[PDB]
């Protein structure tokens, strides 16, 4: 690529993004647990976050 | 209704457009200032319907159009009091703002930045029905703020000369020490009524209104350049004559009259601030007239019957007639 | 020029000697107000605490602080 | 000094008159919601609880 | 729209126009220039613009917040619950602020409205207003910038022990 | 710029004044 | 927040690998890609802050500071790029590397959730400052202002390490998240009394509190342009995030324990403004703006109303912009007259208009003219000291007088009155420069059409 | 005499050699890219569309809502003849106080 | 602290327990900073004999690379071996000393009475 060097900042971006989304399904504990937000599952549904 | 409030919003964004359009420029105009003048003609025009329509009625409204900041109980929005001050005030300023024009276009004829001198007037002008249109503090302290800079600007207009620029520095001096009573009546307002919008400060109507009216008192003395705070209005005959004539004669100079006077409710059940007002308006009467005796500059001989005037102005607020002394500013 | 500029910054230092005018001077006009304005303050806070506590003082509209 | 600003207006409004363009077309096409009654039984997505388009828009893609 | 229980006004009673001159006024003639030259046509734009809302229309919600154990019957020391507790709190914060600002407007245009007889006709609304600010004065001020539910309860009950003392040493 | 042409201490001795009048561009009697 | 750590990092090999004539368009490009994703800090709520990860939150108090943050690092690039123009191209990319290391410490310091990590990160940002003020700076004293900036800090926040290592044994926990909820009373005692000082006196320093301000006209005027924005923009405003994080832990002593230092700085903005109407150094001139200005947040945070945080933390975003631009607009004088002296390059209207005319507007918003965000920290922290006590309205004005004075005569001195004759190398104003006074001045103009977004987390 | 050094540079106007400089670089090409992309990128990119952004954030700390649910709350007890604000924010049943 | 606990086998830089514990893996982040460390000792190693930094030795740069994670994979067991070892003590402690750990009654703030203090 001509132009390899202007991706690192977006890539570094997105995958950065990426593991942001990765960390909160380890903070997952209380997903559809707590007080104010629980409820039934609608069906074709398994998780209320992701 | 539907054409009232339309007409006061269109004077004031049709005040505005001129601003956009030397903003928004590329070449040289083809006479900017017939332009602005001709904006403030027909802005006049517009303001006149809405005078009529309340010589008629008595109609008087307010716009509350823009939600701008709530600071967790005070609602500051962008509000427009239309009542009989700004509908007697704003014909009148934008029927002498054309006039003084139209003496610009040829006073400053020579002058290479004049386009620049119609935007600094027009601005003036804008910030003025700003603070004579203003609901609250907050919108009344811009306007008042924009006409003290616009002083600034106008009064230091020849900036290369040093005078101008120490005469302007001057102005500003004054005005903020006036501005220290003016936020002084601000912090009193918000911490024992909650606001700043004239609606809530007239109704819940207090007793205790010594400090905020010595704080009114002591920004339409640095405003009016009453007496202890007057010397910057005869050192502002410095500026060319349009802006000794339209600020410092009659429009920005009768902006602490017009605010003391905007505050009418306060001064008609406080004696103690009536006998202040009364007292330094008559000191400030006395002195500028008798200073006006024996000068030979001209434009500081007007200067001084106005700030003469002013102190008359300030007399008559100080004796309980509120709507004589703004019938001397129309007048 | 940049001669007075030296010496309206650079040079005030090192030509300083403490001494009695210098002390009598730094002390007065350093720490004197600093005294004044903190009496002044802790005694318009204490009759306001003092007129608060008691009910005293108007504080009916006072909802913004 | 007139250069800068014929610049600084060429790259302002490059992309300020399709925005203004694209949110007036939003305004008029796509239009504004209507404050409705929860349903009963239906949960509401986070962006569903927010009325203008474009503020949809981002709470359903990034926040 | 909005609910004009809320935002209560009084009934409008305009006078009919009596005119006893002979000369025409001008404000009529220009009520009927400003409602053919700009009503319909502005008339004309907002129904067009609102049949295009209506070929596709969707809607939006108000989120309920269902009420959680407040910071009372929350353990000490237990951030699971005193944490839903103190987000209730600031949400019902939040809502009184809000409760507030609503009757400042109203205050604020019940007096312009009365205009003149101000100070008589707007009684009422000057007894809510001073009912609502006395309320929101016991409940939220002096808490501070680092305001909490634990701050509250704080100051309740120093005002609750403060009235128990002075109603019990009245008897 | 130089050090020598820069302000410095207190001049005492007459030749330290001297050269003090000359870095001011001065005159020793108005110095 | 990982999603912006890594592309600040990601900066590290695009400014390493770039071509040599490439590196500043690059390095601006992306600083700008992310300031523009910095913007999806803004997803705040009105009862709870945006907790990222055990390690990484921001509520509304650190959002505005993140996005001037990242905001600030292509403005750096823009005004630090003429200067360094003749430099080694391996001593142009350190620069370039200190400086995005800076924002990667800085960006950290404001979303630790747990304190000592902020304070990790809080004294990690002396070391790209320091190396930036000592080795590009101008003249000879850089390496005295580096001596004095750094043994300031640290004088003051060695016992803060102390301080919060305690508070880590004592309560069980640093994360500020968990001490919002079992925060205990902290009563009136000797052992409280230092304990309130090792708290307060590092941010203290890096506010600056006057009579501790003394690093600042060195360290603000020894600097490069970088530097000085960086400093007066952010790096002053560690302080106040700091103090605002830590007066939670310190109450009811507070209460009592603030007394002497809002004399100090209550005091403090009246001689360090009037310290403006006597200097004769411009970059001097708005350093000590700076301690005047950052004496209102001081008094504002210690005397801890919800008005005062709302104006301090708006105040601070305020001032960054402003003095940030004031500093740029210092530069652009001292690149044409290489001399920081104000009474030497006089007149300059007649020769730059348009440049005046960012100088009119900055010395505008200097002086906190309505209805700019400037004016409305200003304005509130004066409600909030009024409701303190009703005097310091008298301390409040004369300042809000003084503030004029020099805001003022800082623009008669430099632009007005006849030019210098013998000074002919005024050149007309580079494209980049007037790009950099609109890019200081046009977000600051935008934030009053909304300035709800730089009002905190008690808005 | 004093040691071997490099005698004083000039300082370099980039108008001689380039009278359309920019500012940024003394290649021209590099110079205009260079302003090319700090007005795209800045002013195009982050300034508008960052206003936009802005001026569209979902209730930005649910201020609307708050109002909202003002105008719930009222209307429930504008009818009900209850207060319109309780001066204990907790119900003072929920509350054990030490006695004496 | 732990002296006698590692004691009665001594000099064993992992146990036998050791194997109960799960492995960090080998996209362990600490373990990838060891690799990164490992990257600029290649690249310091580079500068300092003014070699093409990037380029120059990519057998030496890699082993570099691989000796710190090798070094680091059995540092981080052992790291997670004494942090688990800690806390086997302490809660066999807290479980075989119940008189110094008592079950303490938290009380709702209902009951529990704060002094206020007003930010006026
Ligand atoms: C045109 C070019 C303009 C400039 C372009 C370039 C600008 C620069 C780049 C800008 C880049 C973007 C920056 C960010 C902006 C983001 C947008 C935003 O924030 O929007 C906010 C805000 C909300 O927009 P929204 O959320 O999308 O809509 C909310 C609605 O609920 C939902 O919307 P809705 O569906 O209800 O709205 C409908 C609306 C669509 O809405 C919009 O388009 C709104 C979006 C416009 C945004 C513009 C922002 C740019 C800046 C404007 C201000 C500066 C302009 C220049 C200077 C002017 C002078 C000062 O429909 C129309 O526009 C049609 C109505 C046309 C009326 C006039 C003609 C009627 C008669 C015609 C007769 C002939 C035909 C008959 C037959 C017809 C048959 C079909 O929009 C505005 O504020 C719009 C601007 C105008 C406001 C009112 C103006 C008057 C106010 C007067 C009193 C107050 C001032 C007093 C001052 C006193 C003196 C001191
Ligand atoms: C990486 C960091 C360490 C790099 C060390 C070597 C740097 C070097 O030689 O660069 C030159 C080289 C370009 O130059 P060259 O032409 O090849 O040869 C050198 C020239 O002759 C240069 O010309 P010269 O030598 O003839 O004269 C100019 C002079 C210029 O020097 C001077 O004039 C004197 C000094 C000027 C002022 C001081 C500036 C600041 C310096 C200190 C930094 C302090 C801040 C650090 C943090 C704060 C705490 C202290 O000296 C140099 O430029 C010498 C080269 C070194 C420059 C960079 C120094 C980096 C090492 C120090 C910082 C990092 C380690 C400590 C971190 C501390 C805690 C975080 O730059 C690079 O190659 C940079 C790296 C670009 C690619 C990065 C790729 C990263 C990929 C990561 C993922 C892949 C691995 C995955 C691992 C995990 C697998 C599971
Ligand atoms: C969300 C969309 C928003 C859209 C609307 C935009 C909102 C405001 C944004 C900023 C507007 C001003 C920008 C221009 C000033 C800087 C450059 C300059 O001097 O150019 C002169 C130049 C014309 O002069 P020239 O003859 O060519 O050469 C200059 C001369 O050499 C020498 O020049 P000079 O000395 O003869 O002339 C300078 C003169 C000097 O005049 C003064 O210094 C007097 C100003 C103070 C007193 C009057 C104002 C007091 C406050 C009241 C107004 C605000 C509230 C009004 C509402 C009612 C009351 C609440 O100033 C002006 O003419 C500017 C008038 C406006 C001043 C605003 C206040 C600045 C004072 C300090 C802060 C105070 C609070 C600010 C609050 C802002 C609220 C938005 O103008 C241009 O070329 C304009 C370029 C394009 C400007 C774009 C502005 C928007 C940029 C935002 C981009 C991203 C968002 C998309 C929206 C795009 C919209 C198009
Ligand atoms: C040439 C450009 C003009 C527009 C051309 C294209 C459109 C043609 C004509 C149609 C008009 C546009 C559509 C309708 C307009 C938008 C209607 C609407 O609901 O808008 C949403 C709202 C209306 O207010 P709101 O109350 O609904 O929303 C405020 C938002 N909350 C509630 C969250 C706080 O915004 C606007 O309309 C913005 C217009 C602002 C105009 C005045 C700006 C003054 C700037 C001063 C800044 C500082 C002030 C400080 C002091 C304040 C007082 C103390
Ligand atoms: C900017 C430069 C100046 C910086 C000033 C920094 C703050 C000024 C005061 C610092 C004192 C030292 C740190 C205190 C940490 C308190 C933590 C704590 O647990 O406190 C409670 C503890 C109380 O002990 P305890 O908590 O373990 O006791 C159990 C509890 N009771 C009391 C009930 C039994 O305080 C102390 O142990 C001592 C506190 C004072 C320490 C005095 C020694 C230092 C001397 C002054 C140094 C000043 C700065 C030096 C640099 C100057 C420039 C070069
Ligand atoms: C933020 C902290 C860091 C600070 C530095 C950040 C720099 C990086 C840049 C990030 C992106 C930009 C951030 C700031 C954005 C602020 C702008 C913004 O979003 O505004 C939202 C505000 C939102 O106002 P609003 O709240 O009423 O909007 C209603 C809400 N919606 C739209 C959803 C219905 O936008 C406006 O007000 C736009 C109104 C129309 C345009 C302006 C018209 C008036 C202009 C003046 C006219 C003339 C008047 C008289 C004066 C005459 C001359 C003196
Ligand atoms: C007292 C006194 O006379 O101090 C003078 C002394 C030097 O003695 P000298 O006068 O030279 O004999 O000078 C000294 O002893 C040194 C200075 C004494 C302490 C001064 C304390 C206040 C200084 C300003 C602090 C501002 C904050
Ligand atoms: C110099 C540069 C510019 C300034 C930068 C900042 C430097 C100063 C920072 C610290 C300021 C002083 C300490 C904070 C003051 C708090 C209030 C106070 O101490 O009041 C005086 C005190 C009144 O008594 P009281 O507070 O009741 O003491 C009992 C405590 N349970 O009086 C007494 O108790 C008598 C005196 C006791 C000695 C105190 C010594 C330690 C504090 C100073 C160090
Ligand atoms: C590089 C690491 C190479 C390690 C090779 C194996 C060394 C070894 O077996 O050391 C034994 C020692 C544990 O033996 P122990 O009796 O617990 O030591 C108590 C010390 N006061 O284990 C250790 O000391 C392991 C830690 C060594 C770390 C060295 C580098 C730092």
């Amino acid at each position: 690529r001509d132009h390899w060097i202007h991706v690192l900042v977006p890539v570094g971006f997105v995958f950065g993004y990426y593991l942001d989304r990765k960390n909160d399904e380890k903070l997952a504990a209380f997903r559809n647990k707590s007080l104010l937000y629980k409820r039934e599952l609608k069906p074709q549904e398994e998780v209320t976050w992701k | 209704m539907n054409l009232f409030s339309s007409l006061t919003l269109v004077t004031l964004i049709l005040l505005t457009m001129p601003i956009a359009a030397i903003n928004f420029n590329t070449h040289k105009f083809t006479n900017y200032p017939l332009y602005v003048k001709t904006t403030i003609s027909c802005a006049f025009i517009t303001s006149m319907i809405p005078t009529m329509m309340f010589i008629h009625t008595g109609q008087e409204m307010i716009i509350s159009n823009w939600h701008w900041l709530t600071i967790q109980t005070l609602k500051l929005s962008l509000s427009f009091k239309m009542d009989f001050f700004s509908m007697m005030f704003v014909p009148v300023a934008l029927f002498v703002t054309w006039s003084i024009m139209e003496f610009s276009m040829w006073y400053m004829h020579s002058d290479p930045n004049i386009n620049q001198f119609f935007k600094y007037l027009l601005l003036f002008l804008i910030t003025m029905l700003i603070l004579v249109t203003a609901n609250n503090l907050f919108q009344l302290f811009i306007g008042w703020e924009g006409v003290g800079i616009m002083s600034f600007l106008l009064i230091g207009w020849w900036y290369g000369r040093t005078d101008a620029n120490t005469a302007a520095l001057q102005a500003i001096l004054y005005n903020r020490i006036g501005d220290i009573g003016f936020i002084l009546a601000m912090a009193w307002f918000l911490i024992n009524l909650n606001t700043w919008d004239l609606q809530q400060i007239f109704m819940l109507n207090p007793n205790d209104s010594n400090l905020p009216l010595m704080g009114l008192i002591l920004a339409a003395t640095g405003k009016s350049a009453q007496f202890g705070l007057h010397p910057w209005l005869p050192s502002a005959m410095e500026g060319p004559t349009p802006v000794s004539a339209l600020l410092h004669s009659s429009t920005m100079v009768v902006a602490g009259i017009f605010l003391l006077i905007r505050f009418y409710p306060l001064t008609e059940n406080n004696k103690f601030g009536q006998s202040i007002m009364l007292c330094l308006g008559a000191m400030t009467t006395l002195f500028t007239a008798m200073c006006a005796l024996t000068q030979n500059d001209i434009k500081k001989i007007i200067a001084f019957s106005t700030s003469s005037q002013l102190g008359l102005m300030m007399v008559t607020i100080g004796i309980n007639q509120p709507h004589l002394a703004f019938l001397h500013i129309c007048t | 020029l940049i001669r007075w500029t030296c010496a309206r910054s650079a040079n005030v230092y090192p030509n300083f000697r403490p001494n009695t005018k210098t002390s009598l001077l730094g002390a007065l006009f350093g720490i004197g107000p600093l005294i004044f304005w903190y009496y002044v303050f802790k005694t318009d806070r204490d009759r306001k605490e003092k007129l608060i506590q008691e009910g005293k003082l108007d504080r009916t509209f006072n909802i913004s602080y | 000094d007139k250069r800068f600003l014929k610049l600084l207006r060429f790259y302002i409004l490059l992309t300020g008159i399709p925005v203004v363009i694209g949110i007036t077309l939003i305004n008029v096409f796509i239009g504004e919601a209507e404050l409705a009654e929860i349903p009963e039984g239906y949960v509401p997505e986070h962006w569903e609880y927010f009325k203008h388009p474009i503020s949809r828009w981002i709470a359903r893609t990034f926040f | 729209s909005w609910d004009k229980d809320v935002y209560p006004e009084p009934p409008r009673r305009t006078p009919a126009p009596s005119p006893q001159t002979s000369l025409p006024n001008p404000i009529t003639y220009l009520t009927k220039a400003f409602d053919l030259l700009v009503d319909r046509p502005v008339t004309l734009v907002r129904e067009f613009i609102e049949r295009q809302h209506a070929k596709n229309k969707y809607y939006y919600y108000h989120r309920e917040f269902r009420r959680v154990p407040d910071i009372t019957e929350c353990h000490e020391k237990d951030v699971l619950c005193m944490f839903e507790a103190e987000m209730q709190w600031k949400r019902d914060y939040k809502v009184d602020q809000e409760i507030v600002n609503i009757i400042q407007e109203r205050l604020k245009a019940c007096q312009q409205r009365e205009g003149e007889s101000h100070r008589q006709n707007c009684a009422k609304e000057l007894q809510q207003f001073t009912q609502v600010v006395k309320a929101y004065q016991d409940r939220y001020h002096d808490l501070g910038a680092h305001y909490s539910a634990r701050k509250c309860l704080a100051k309740q009950k120093q005002r609750m022990l403060a009235e128990r003392k002075a109603t019990k040493e009245a008897a | 710029i130089t050090k020598d042409m820069l302000p410095g201490p207190y001049p005492k001795t007459p030749e330290e004044r001297a050269a003090a009048a000359k870095k001011y561009n001065m005159r020793v009697e108005d110095y | 927040m990982l999603k912006y750590i890594i592309p600040t990092m990601m900066l590290m090999p695009l400014t390493w690998l770039s071509k040599n004539s490439m590196i500043w368009i690059n390095t601006t490009l992306h600083s700008l890609l992310i300031s523009l994703t910095s913007l999806l800090l803004l997803n705040q709520f009105g009862d709870n802050s945006l907790n990222f990860s055990l390690t990484f939150f921001s509520d509304s108090l650190s959002t505005p500071l993140l996005i001037l943050t990242m905001w600030l690092l292509p403005l750096m690039l823009m005004a630090s790029q003429h200067h360094l123009s003749k430099e080694n191209l391996a001593r142009k990319k350190l620069f370039i590397s200190m400086l995005i290391l800076l924002q990667l410490f800085l960006i950290m310091t404001f979303t630790a959730t747990e304190l000592i990590f902020f304070y990790i990160m809080f004294e990690a940002t002396l070391v790209p400052t320091l190396i930036i003020i000592t080795r590009w700076g101008n003249q000879t004293e850089r390496l005295n202002a580096g001596l004095y900036f750094l043994f300031y800090t640290l004088a003051g926040s060695l016992p803060l390490l102390v301080a919060l290592i305690y508070i880590q044994n004592t309560m069980g926990s640093l994360n500020f998240l968990i001490l919002q909820y079992w925060v205990q009373p902290m009563p009136n005692s000797w052992s409280n009394t230092f304990m309130w000082l090792a708290c307060m006196m590092a941010f203290m320093v890096k506010m600056p509190l006057y009579g501790l301000h003394l690093w600042l006209p060195k360290a603000h005027v020894e600097a490069p342009i970088a530097g000085s924005m960086v400093l007066a923009a952010i790096l002053l405003k560690l302080g106040g995030y700091g103090m605002m994080r830590i007066t939670l832990l310190l109450n009811p002593i507070t209460d009592f324990m603030a007394y002497p230092f809002i004399m100090l700085s209550l005091w403090g903005m009246i001689m360090t403004s009037s310290i403006c109407l006597r200097q004769t150094d411009l970059k001097s001139l708005i350093a000590y703006s700076s301690v005047s200005h950052m004496a209102l947040v001081i008094v504002a945070i210690l005397i801890q109303t919800p008005w005062s945080y709302m104006g301090a933390t708006a105040l601070m975003i305020a001032h960054g912009l402003t003095s940030s631009m004031l500093f740029c607009l210092a530069n652009s004088n001292y690149e044409r007259v290489h001399s920081r002296t104000m009474i030497l390059a006089r007149g300059l209207q007649t020769l730059l208009p348009l440049m005046a005319a960012w100088w009119l507007l900055a010395s505008l918003t200097n002086l906190a003219l309505p209805p700019s965000i400037n004016l409305i920290g200003e304005l509130f922290v004066v409600m909030s000291t009024f409701s303190w006590s009703n005097i310091t309205i008298i301390l409040m004005g004369l300042n809000m007088v003084i503030t004029a004075l020099y805001s003022l005569y800082m623009l008669i001195t430099t632009q007005r009155g006849k030019h210098t004759h013998h000074i002919n190398n005024i050149l007309p104003s580079f494209t980049r420069e007037n790009a950099l006074m609109s890019l200081h001045m046009l977000p600051l103009l935008l934030l009053s059409l909304n300035p709800k977004i730089i009002l905190g987390p008690l808005y | 005499l004093r040691w071997q050094e490099d005698p004083e540079p000039e300082d370099e106007n980039l108008y001689e050699k380039n009278p359309d400089s920019h500012g940024y670089d003394k290649d021209p090409a590099v110079d205009v890219w260079n302003m090319r992309v700090v007005f795209f990128f800045g002013f195009s990119i982050v300034l508008v569309l960052g206003s936009t952004f802005v001026a569209y954030l979902p209730d930005y700390r649910m201020q609307e809502w708050a109002r909202r649910e003002a105008e719930r709350l009222v209307k429930y007890r504008e009818a009900h003849g209850l207060p319109l604000m309780e001066s204990n924010c907790f119900d003072p049943s929920k509350i054990q106080l030490p006695e004496d | 602290m732990m002296t006698g606990r590692q004691a009665r086998a001594p000099l064993q830089f992992l146990p036998d327990e050791a194997r109960s514990l799960p492995p960090p893996k080998l996209t362990d982040p600490r373990l990838a900073y060891i690799g990164f460390l490992g990257y600029c000792s290649g690249l310091i190693d580079n500068a300092i004999r003014r070699r093409p930094v990037l380029s120059a030795g990519l057998h030496r740069q890699f082993l570099y690379i691989t000796s710190f994670v090798f070094v680091g994979y059995y540092l981080l067991k052992r790291q997670d071996y004494m942090y688990a070892v800690r806390d086997h003590d302490m809660f066999s402690y807290i479980k075989s000393h119940p008189e110094d750990f008592p079950e303490k009654d938290k009380k709702t703030y209902r009951e529990v009475f704060e002094e206020f203090h007003p930010v006026r």
